[PDB]
């Protein structure tokens, strides 16, 4: 499903 | 209840190789970005690299992209960092971080000490002030614990009777691969001639014990 | 290679608001740089605060706010508290890597500022027998941590031969202590005469210098 948002996109 | 446990590290000789591990518990490790950062003595934070949840793309800092290799095993809930052919300035505290809108969850950090030195007892030199003439400007004495290896060293004053105002600083790894340390005490300048001050240095790794009396110069 | 720049140090009082900036050398800091802010408290206690310019990691109080102020990324601590006294690092995303800044030493005043007592220690004679000589400079019981010590050998500002060490903050009176050791070869030490240690601190209206001359007293 979803994964933890990182510090850069 | 999120915990990132680190293991590995320690003393490594120059040109060696080490592999650090970071075992995550309390999060769905498989769906978390991961990164390695390090804090060198006297330096700021330095970003080593980052790894996707599925290891699709791995990003290293351009400067040190050839020294380090980042990997992970989502099945084991573990993150690895292998440094190959280390150098003297790679000595630092290496931290294991997981992204969550930022550097959310950190590990305790493992220290890596790179040095080719063999265990050497310290040299204890007295830090004494020239003969004071000012009106009892509180005086300062101390010992200089120089050129020793490895880290653990204990300094006391007057066999432990003196503790008030004693400041024993953390050691600093010299450029020569050896450590160096300073212990200091402040005492009333009126008592410099009457009272004898002795610092007791103990380096257990070398079976060394030095009792050094600190007195001002003759002048 | 790009360089990230932040204020060397800042000082504020509990209740006030403080603003840290973070400047990119490549140009104006944009939202595409995804500014991150990390906090290091004493004893290497790192905690993340803000990422992606303005998103703060969940569970961080609202007084920490990330924004963009002109050409720089900004972290604003509104209504700061003593617990907020730490070193704040900035990270800027450059397409495929992060570059961390030097860090800003933010000070939140716990007590009245205290200026250090400065002492200078010449090298011992026994050490001179060894071929190297080290001059030690001690700053005793001062607050805040931010201090600058500079070595002057015959009015020549030295660099690259000094190493600093700082004690931990005393839980009782929150003061520090500093030892800067300047190491020289016995040759260079006996060549020159005047050795001086110049200390600059917030609790000092003018920087103080403590010196001594080789072979004199
Ligand atoms: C690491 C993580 O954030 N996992 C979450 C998961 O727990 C669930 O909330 C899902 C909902 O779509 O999103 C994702
Ligand atoms: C909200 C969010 O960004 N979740 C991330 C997604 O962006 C992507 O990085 C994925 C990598 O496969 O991990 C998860």
């Amino acid at each position: 499903g979803s994964t933890a948002p990182p510090a850069h996109g | 209840e999120v915990k990132l446990l680190q293991s590995g590290g320690g003393l490594v000789q120059p040109g060696g190789s080490l592999k650090l591990s970071c075992a995550a518990s309390g999060i769905d490790f498989s769906g978390y970005w991961m990164s390695w950062v390090r804090r060198a003595p006297g330096k700021g934070l330095e970003w080593i690299g980052e790894i996707t949840p599925d290891s699709s793309t791995i990003n290293y800092a351009p400067s040190l992209k050839d020294e380090f290799i980042i990997s992970r095993d989502n099945a084991k809930n573990t993150l690895y960092l292998q440094m190959t052919k280390v150098r003297s300035d790679d000595t630092a505290l290496y931290y294991c971080v997981s992204y969550y809108e930022g550097f959310a969850y950190w590990g305790q950090g493992t220290l890596v000490t790179v040095s080719a030195a063999s265990t050497k007892g310290p040299s204890v030199f007295p830090l004494a002030p020239s003969s004071k003439s000012t009106s009892g400007g509180t005086a300062a004495l101390g010992c200089l614990v120089k050129d020793y290896f490895p880290e653990p060293v204990t300094v006391s004053w007057n066999s432990g009777a003196l503790t008030s105002g004693v400041h024993t600083f953390p050691a600093v790894l010299q450029s020569s691969g050896l450590y160096s340390l300073s212990s200091v005490v402040t005492v009333p300048s009126s008592s410099l001639g009457t009272q004898t001050y002795i610092c007791n240095v103990n380096h257990k790794p070398s079976n060394t014990k030095v009792d050094k009396k600190v007195e001002p110069k003759s002048c | 290679q790009a360089v990230v720049t932040q204020e060397s140090a800042l000082t504020t009082s509990p209740g006030e608001t403080v603003t840290l900036t973070c400047r990119s050398s490549t140009g104006a800091v944009t939202t595409s740089n995804y500014a991150n802010w990390v906090q290091e408290k004493p004893d290497h206690l790192f905690t993340g605060l803000i990422g992606r310019t303005n998103n703060r990691v969940p569970g961080v109080p609202a007084r920490f706010s990330g924004s963009l102020i002109g050409d720089k990324a900004a972290l604003t601590i509104t209504g700061a508290q003593t617990e907020d006294e730490a070193i704040y690092f900035c990270a800027l995303w450059y397409s495929n890597h992060f570059i961390f800044g030097s860090g800003t030493k933010v000070t939140v005043l716990k007590r009245t500022v205290a200026a250090p007592s400065v002492f200078i220690f010449p090298p011992s004679d026994e050490q001179l027998k060894s071929g190297t000589a080290s001059v030690v400079c001690l700053l005793n019981n001062f607050y805040p941590r931010e201090a600058k010590v500079q070595w002057k050998v015959d009015n020549a500002l030295q660099s690259g031969n000094s190493q600093e060490s700082v004690t931990e903050q005393d839980s009782k009176d929150s003061t520090y202590s500093l030892s800067s050791t300047l190491t020289l070869s016995k040759a260079d030490y006996e060549k020159h005469k005047v050795y001086a240690c110049e200390v600059t601190h917030q609790g000092l209206s003018s920087p103080v210098t403590k010196s001594f001359n080789r072979g004199e007293c």
